[PDB]
């Protein structure tokens, strides 16, 4: 007879890429007197 | 046959002669070429490796050995010179950390969506620390909040030396200064450090040490 | 009757890690003389 | 008949988020005598 259904869904894709750097850090802080 | 079948850090799947998974070392040889040079990894010898897995698999045929003991995954980042952490420096510096993780903090407040990055009770401590267009009053919840994340193999106030690698390797290369700032906060020289060490070490008065904030 | 057809793809795999952390910020600059 | 094989594995993951912003940039060079 003819074909029977269709298989269930596959496993979850896999993990994305890393995210970039991050901003830098702020200016420091000036030397005091 | 293999997709189903997931190994340990270092292992990689490779069918037996039955034709039924198992778990081998990995062949080094056979890992991603560091995407940058972020990807390497350094190692006590300032010796320098393509990446984590590259690390494993090196270690993961490996144990017991007593030239391998005194052997152990450093730092991300490739092998470079770091300067010695002068003293003017070490000083000025769990005032820079500290801030840094304020910063940490409310870099988090923005992207948690749901409680994922910060309970609930946190991300309104953080809310009554950002809105600030003002020092002390902030740092303390951010220093326990950073001793949470890593006291945790296994919990017990204490901080070994293993349970700090997420932040002393990742760091070391932006911050000389790293290596000594964190033994140098076990008071008593415990190669531990317990809560009280790690919140004076941040300049933050007993009288404040919450053991309910990690 | 033969198989019937594979199914769908699996759902999307998770969003990466983050990154690295940023660089340290700038010298800040001198103050009292 | 028989349902087919499962799916195929899903869509990579989205990419990261971006890393942490760095440290405040270092002290101030202490001011002129
Ligand atoms: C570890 O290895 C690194 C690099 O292989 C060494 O850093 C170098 O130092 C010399 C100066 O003597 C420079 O010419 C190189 O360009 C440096 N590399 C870098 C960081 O770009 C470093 O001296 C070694 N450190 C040790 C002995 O632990
Ligand atoms: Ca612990």
């Amino acid at each position: 007879g003819p074909p029977g259904p269709p298989g269930p869904p596959g496993p979850s894709g896999p993990r994305g890429q890393p995210g970039v750097m991050g901003f830098p850090g702020p200016k420091g802080p000036p030397g005091a007197p | 046959p293999c997709q189903n079948h997931h190994c340990k850090h270092g292992k990689v799947c490779e069918l037996d002669e039955n034709n039924t998974p198992m778990c081998v070392c990995q062949d080094p040889t056979s890992c991603p070429a560091p995407i940058g040079e972020f990807e390497k990894v350094c190692s006590n010898d300032n010796k320098t490796f393509d990446s984590s897995c590259h690390f494993f698999a090196t270690k993961c045929t490996l144990e017991g050995t007593k030239k391998g003991h005194k052997l152990h995954l450093d730092y991300i980042g490739p092998c470079k010179y770091i300067p010695p952490c002068l003293d003017s420096e070490l000083t000025e510096f769990p005032l820079r950390m500290r801030d840094w993780l304020k910063n940490v903090l409310v870099t988090l407040y923005e992207r948690d969506e749901d409680n994922n990055l910060l309970t609930e009770k946190q991300k309104l401590r953080v809310k009554k620390i950002h809105e600030n267009e003002k020092n002390y009053n902030m740092y303390i919840f951010p220093v326990h909040w950073q001793f949470g994340q890593l006291d945790q193999h296994p919990i017990d106030g204490y901080l070994s030396h293993t349970e700090l690698a997420p932040l002393r390797a990742p760091l070391i290369p932006m911050e000389h200064c790293t290596t000594r700032f964190f033994e140098t906060c076990d008071l008593d020289n415990d190669k531990y450090i317990a809560l009280d060490e790690w919140a004076g070490c941040f300049g933050i008065k007993q009288k404040d040490i919450d053991k309910d904030l990690v």
